[PDB]
């Protein structure tokens, strides 16, 4: 036997990298509802006359 | 560690051997001097240019006051068994020895 | 944010198996009413389990 | 009575097996044992 | 649970004053107490030792 | 994971992770069946040998 | 002693009354406690940040 298995946990436990960022966002959907208007200033303005 | 070899007549005897721990924390230190840009801008011959040099020799000689700094903690901090390091009193074995008076 | 859970799996006993059917594959539940959960969850009969 | 509702396509599996060693066979033939010399003609 | 016993009838060092002799005390393979005198005293067998479920 | 993405104001604040480890050990599993070194050979049928 | 306080005059986040605030320097760096409410607390040094530990 062994006195103290207590303290030698530290070494013998072993590393499983299998839950690390086992997720993700949800699909994007802004697409369907929403459409892309690049713009390349600070304050973007739409102009209708009705 | 592995026991002696008794006497061997009758049975072999089967031993247990040991266990034990240590647990550890690093630690940093400084090495800073935050010295005025122009006297490196204009370093000269002699001083400023050996500075890196002054800097080697303190990272050389850190483990020596480290060490030494350790010992001198020796009463304050402990060991393996949990103990001061320095103390009368250490339960490593039924046959209680104080390794300091 | 939302962990984009996406349940599949189902999981019943033996005894539970006919009912989980019913829950998903037949487009009436068990009335003549309706049965929204129609092939959203997949059923995997198993009996190690009660 | 026994229910559970898992994900199947997520990176990862519910209730995660261990495989961690393999069917190993363990045998009990002859002079390998003792259980077949100084005992009965046992094997398991 | 404890797992370890010894029900061989089995030899086990244990020291009672100035000497160490055959005896079954603890004989578990388990310890939270004593482990400094659990070690003279639970010195692994000399002879064949088969283990049980006491679930004490 | 990641804090959400926040509004800019004036200043960012430097967000930190949490972490969950979970901690599970080994168990061992056996299943044997003793039986007699004779009687394997003695049968004509095929069986109690495949067990 | 002290990990870290962290505080350059500056808390995280210290909420309270329903209401968030940013003040009286309260940033820790340890798991002596509250460690789930400690993320909360912390996790959002808006301003720099001077970590000045008070060996305590």
């Amino acid at each position: 036997a062994i006195i103290t298995p207590a303290l030698i946990s530290a070494l013998k436990t072993s590393f499983q990298k299998h839950f690390q960022d086992a997720l993700a966002t949800a699909p994007s959907t802004y697409l369907q509802v929403a459409t892309v208007i690049p713009s390349t200033t600070a304050s973007n303005t739409y102009g209708w006359l009705g | 560690q592995f026991p002696k070899l008794r006497e061997w007549i009758g049975q072999r005897v089967i031993k247990d051997m040991a266990a034990q721990g240590y647990q550890i924390t690093n630690k940093l230190f400084e090495s800073t001097v935050g010295v005025k840009r122009t006297d490196i801008e204009d370093d000269n011959l002699g001083v400023y240019g050996p500075l890196m040099q002054e800097m080697g020799r303190a990272a050389g000689a850190h483990p020596d006051e480290l060490v030494f700094a350790l010992l001198k903690a020796g009463n304050a901090n402990l060991c393996y068994d949990g103990q001061n390091f320095f103390d009368t009193d250490h339960p490593v074995y039924p046959n209680v020895d104080g390794t300091g008076t | 944010r939302p962990l984009d859970i996406r349940p599949n799996l189902l999981v019943v006993p033996t005894t539970l198996r006919s009912k989980a059917k019913e829950v998903v594959g037949v487009q009436r539940l068990a009335n003549g009413a309706d049965n929204p959960n129609f092939e959203l969850v997949q059923v995997l009969d198993t009996a190690w389990l009660n | 009575f026994a229910p559970a509702a898992d994900p199947g396509a997520a990176w990862y599996l519910l209730d995660t097996s261990r495989s961690l060693k393999p069917l190993i066979y363990q045998e009990r033939m002859k002079p390998s044992f003792t259980s077949m010399t100084k005992e009965d003609d046992e094997q398991v | 649970e404890v797992e370890g016993v010894f029900v061989r009838a089995t030899v086990e060092r244990r020291c009672r004053a100035g000497f160490c002799f055959d005896k079954e005390g603890q004989g578990f393979a388990d310890g939270v107490l004593s482990d400094e005198q659990l070690e003279a005293l639970e010195s692994d067998p000399l002879l064949k030792v088969e283990r049980c479920t006491f679930s004490g």
